[PDB]
RNA sequence: UAGUCGGGUGAUUAGCCAGACUCUAACUUAUUGAACGUAUU
């Protein structure tokens, strides 16, 4: 997961009002766009490309029904209720699957930057990062299982093949490093890392080619 | 089905049912109508649709309970992908009331019979009843019957 | 009825059928027609204008099914998910259903079979009864054919009824245009886990007749198929080719040649055989000389079982030891059919059953194989090794173009062969309450097993409960805990790793690349 | 691709031409009764 940078506010969160309102009433059309600017097509949790998505409450409607209409609260994630049952992670993991959690200790890729937290191993698990204790380690252990992002079994093979596929290129890159003089091959580094924000799972590749 | 009273007690014994299925399907933009034992359901949103048969199911058993029940094998989805008909019309897809391709071509034929002398007595009053109800269905066929027939001939018909 | 007539006039089958049944020409032929009209596509596979299959399966409080519904495909659908999650249910279902027809094709009011009161009726339903619903289609002039099979749980008082007649008309016409001038006639079997049984050649069975047309239905939805029957067959079959005189005219004219061609290049040790052979030859052509369709027959079996099973390449009967017996050339080596492996035994009497039967059923057919009909059968993978796993439903569908396959399997493997499009796969925690089955996102066809393993079947590629399985995973973090420099625990992991996986070996190889990229990037970090 | 819709042609329930559509997804139905259309009055 990614460090994401929330910018502006929908119109359309000014008109309804929670406790009145239900979110079953709202227009959905009028929210994506400014969260497709900000996801870039990608997943909130596990950063696949979207296709089946929906509007995921960071905090559920059920237990903050003050928090319902509020541009912080809200991402595009992963999955769909209405078109197929039985999905596995993210945001309807976090409801169904995943039981009990203290939404507190989750990282919430808005406000914080999730690389101090997260640890991508390129054999494709995403790990606690090197050298966390107490709240920080809780954090990165209850996001991990909660979005259930080691877990879903076509996640996990997902995300490990997509990296095993680049291996060969960042054990390329960093031989040539004795040859070159250092712009060219910054240039290269930068060029490679330009490429992988097109790209599903962005942050484990950028983990491998870092 | 035979007796004249049977209508009437029928379609009271479904008002209830009418009340609440209607509601609920007002709330989620489903136009409902029923015709006796035959239930519609459309809507211009995707994947709503899917949630109506388990709630007639549910509903049903609350009213009648075992008593009356959903014919499944009759539950048939459809959209503008495919044909869609509604009690024997055909809803084209420019959103138009329509008598269906193969039937306008059936009642083609056999006024291109009529006019060569070929339908026998039979046919033709048969013929005849059915541009009335095509006329009730779709009066704009008529009128092209007309344009491609002669108005003179389609009169002496329905003469 | 004028109304008959009008919708007859359209191409209605029902209706054309009706209107023969009550003026008892044209509405015969019209009904003949439909069922025998077909072109040959640009394949040169023969394509029937009405084709026949089953369209969609509902299943209601039906063993573990609370309300399933089952859209299939007209050539191809594979059923796939987890031990238990009612794959057999479903062809059983099915299978029960078609006995409906057969009974019909049989005889007129024949019955069909029924769902158990004991077993079918899922075991929490607050109403205590079953429903299986089915349509079928037969060509645009009969595009809906629904039957329904119901049944009460054993103590209740209410019972629920069977709706079969739809399915018993149809029928009739089948048997009973049929009966006037002869037809194609559909094929319809199911082979399940029970088509794996041990041979013996000394049982035969004694009731019917093998050769009569329709002991092709004699239990066809059974589960094993009968290949016994096939073997009698097979040998009545030899029997009546040996006993046409014009072909052996015409292979004894054969060896004559060939024994001569040998006497010329040089071998006078075989003069006296062929002096005999010459004598024969005489002596037949002497006795009152006269294509035997029985003899077309045995060909087209004996070239399905050899195309379709890949150990097999010849198949014939022998009598000298005074005994008949069935060879088959497998992988070279000329045995008896009990000597062949339970995987090669069980796929050659599938293919052998379900062929002798199209070519029983469909006489008007250039290839009987490309008849009508719809085959079911579960878990195709028993018994194969992977490597026959690659070939099987490619084989299969070759051999049989307008069959409907609907099949079971826990092979990816198998899945490799098929488009995503044929598949249907259950969610992964059901319970028994989904309403629809779905196809997979990833396509199958062409994709890695690897990938089928965890794309489709949820399984991962490395089995999770080993702990070798995980010390790449483990070796990884360690190097990045130390700054990327091999210490002592990262290098007696490195070492374990070694020691275990070998010298040569994918783990070493990216324990190496790791420790080379590692090494490589803290020397980066040093110069910044 | 396929299926579907159907404006036109066509001694016409066929065939051919033109244009269009695509929630996993139509399968054209039943009278003498009831209602509706038309005729009759
Ligand atoms: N009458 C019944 N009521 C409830 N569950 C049943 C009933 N009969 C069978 N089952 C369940 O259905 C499953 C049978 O699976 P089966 O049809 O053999 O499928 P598969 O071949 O995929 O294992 C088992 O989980 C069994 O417990
Ligand atoms: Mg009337
Ligand atoms: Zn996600």
């Amino acid at each position: 997961m990614r460090e994401l940078a929330r910018l502006e506010r929908p119109e359309i969160l000014d008109q309804y009002i929670a406790g009145q309102n239900d979110w079953m009433e709202i227009d959905q059309s009028a929210v994506w766009p400014k969260l497709t600017e900000m996801q870039g097509g990608f997943c909130a949790y596990c950063e696949c490309r979207l296709n089946r998505c929906h509007i995921e409450h960071f905090r559920p409607r059920g237990k903050f029904p003050a928090l319902t209409f509020i541009w912080n609260n809200l991402f595009g994630s992963c999955g769909d209720s209405r078109k197929s049952g039985g999905w596995s992670r993210c945001g309807i993991y976090k409801d169904n699957g995943a039981g009990a959690y203290n939404a507190d200790d989750l990282i919430k890729p808005d406000e914080e930057n999730p690389d101090d937290y997260l640890l991508f191993l390129t054999t494709g698990e995403v790990v606690p990062a090197i050298g966390l204790t107490g709240r920080a380690l809780k954090k990165a252990q209850e996001t991990i299982r909660v979005f259930n992002l080691n877990g879903d079994i076509k996640l996990f093979g997902s995300r490990r093949t997509a990296v095993q596929a680049i291996m060969p290129n960042v054990e390329y890159l960093y031989t040539l490093l004795e040859e070159f003089d250092e712009d060219d091959w910054n240039e290269m580094l930068r060029d490679e890392l330009e490429k992988i924000e097109s790209d599903e799972y962005k942050t484990a590749l950028k983990h491998a080619w870092t | 089905v035979g007796a004249p009273s049977s209508p009437v007690i029928s379609n009271f014994c479904m008002y209830e049912f009418d009340n609440r299925i209607h509601a609920a399907c007002k709330k989620v933009e489903i136009t409902y109508t029923r015709y006796a034992d035959d239930l519609t359901f459309s809507s211009n949103i995707p994947d709503v649709l899917k949630a109506v048969p388990s709630t007639l199911e549910v509903l049903l058993k609350d009213l009648f309970g075992s008593a009356l029940r959903l014919n499944h094998s009759k539950t048939v989805f459809s959209s503008k992908a495919h044909n869609r008909h509604v009690t024997g019309i055909t809803i084209n897809n420019e959103e138009t009331l329509s008598l269906g391709r193969d039937r306008k071509r059936f009642i083609k034929h056999l006024i291109n019979q009529y006019k060569y002398g070929l339908l026998d007595n039979e046919d033709k009053a048969y013929l005849i009843g059915l541009l009335a109800f095509a006329s009730h269905i779709e009066p704009s066929f008529i009128t092209r019957m007309n344009e491609k027939y002669s108005l003179e001939l389609m009169e002496r018909l329905r003469g | 009825t004028k109304q008959y007539e009008r919708k007859a006039k359209g191409g209605n089958l029902l209706s054309a059928f009706e209107l023969y049944q009550r003026n008892s020409g044209e509405w015969f032929e019209m009904c003949r027609d439909y069922i025998q009209d077909g072109h040959v596509d640009e394949s040169g596979i023969f394509r029937p204008d009405n084709a026949f299959y089953l369209r969609r399966l509902t299943l209601k409080d039906f063993r573990r099914f609370s309300l399933l519904e089952i859209k299939l495909e007209e050539d191809l659908t594979v059923i796939i998910g987890n031990n238990g999650k009612g794959k057999t249910s479903i062809l059983y279902a099915i299978a029960k259903t078609l006995s409906w027809f057969v009974a019909n094709i049989l005889k007129e009011g024949g019955s069909g079979q029924r769902l158990s009161e004991m077993t079918d009726i899922k075991n929490d339903a607050e109403d205590r009864y079953s429903d299986v619903s089915s349509t079928f289609f037969f060509g645009k002039g009969l595009k809906s054919v629904p039957i329904r099979l119901s049944r009460s749980a054993l103590g209740t008082a209410e019972r629920r009824d069977s709706e079969v007649k739809p399915a018993k008309d149809l029928a009739d016409i089948w048997r009973v245009i049929n009966e006037v001038n002869t037809i194609n006639l559909p094929t319809f079997a199911l082979y399940n886990v029970e088509r794996s049984q041990p041979f013996n050649r000394n049982i035969k069975d004694n009731t019917g007749r093998r050769e009569e047309r329709f002991d092709a239905y004699s239990q066809t939805l059974g589960g094993a198929g009968r290949f016994d029957h096939f073997v009698e067959w097979y040998i009545y079959l030899h029997k009546r080719t040996v006993s046409d005189i014009s072909s052996s005219i015409k292979e004894l004219e054969q060896q004559v040649n060939d024994l001569q061609r040998t006497v010329d290049g040089g071998m006078v040790s075989v003069k006296s055989l062929l002096e005999q052979m010459k004598f024969k030859l005489s002596e037949a052509i002497e006795r009152n000389d006269a294509v035997l369709t029985e003899s077309v027959q045995k060909s087209i079996v004996e070239k399905a079982i050899c195309s379709v099973v890949p150990s097999i390449s010849n198949i014939w009967v022998e009598m000298i030891t005074g005994s008949d017996l069935v060879k088959v050339t497998n992988d070279g080596h000329d045995v008896t059919i009990d000597q062949l492996s339970d995987g090669q035994r069980v796929f050659l009497s599938l293919v052998a059953d379900l062929a002798r039967r199209m070519v029983m059923l469909n006489p008007l057919l250039e290839n009987p194989l490309e008849g009508r009909g719809i085959v079911l059968i579960d878990e195709i993978e028993l018994h194969l090794h992977p490597k026959w796993q690659q070939e099987v439903i490619l084989n299969l569908r070759s051999a049989f173009p307008n069959i409907q396959f609907i099949i079971t399997t826990h092979s990816p493997i198998v899945l490799s062969t098929i488009e995503k499009r044929c598949i249907r796969e259950f969610e992964p925690n059901d319970d028994g309450d989904q309403s629809f089955l779905d196809s997979p996102d990833m396509q199958t066809k062409g994709s890695e097993n690897a990938q089928i393993l965890e794309q489709v079947m949820n399984v991962h590629s490395t089995p999770p409960g080993i702990a070798e399985s995980h010390w790449l995973g483990n070796f990884e973090l360690l190097l990045l805990d130390n700054s990327g420099e091999l210490d002592n625990h990262s290098q007696v992991l490195y070492d374990q790793i070694k020691a275990h996986f070998g010298i040569d070996s994918i783990e070493l190889k990216k324990a190496d690349s790791l420790i080379r990229i590692n090494k490589m990037k803290n020397k980066l970090n040093k110069i910044r």
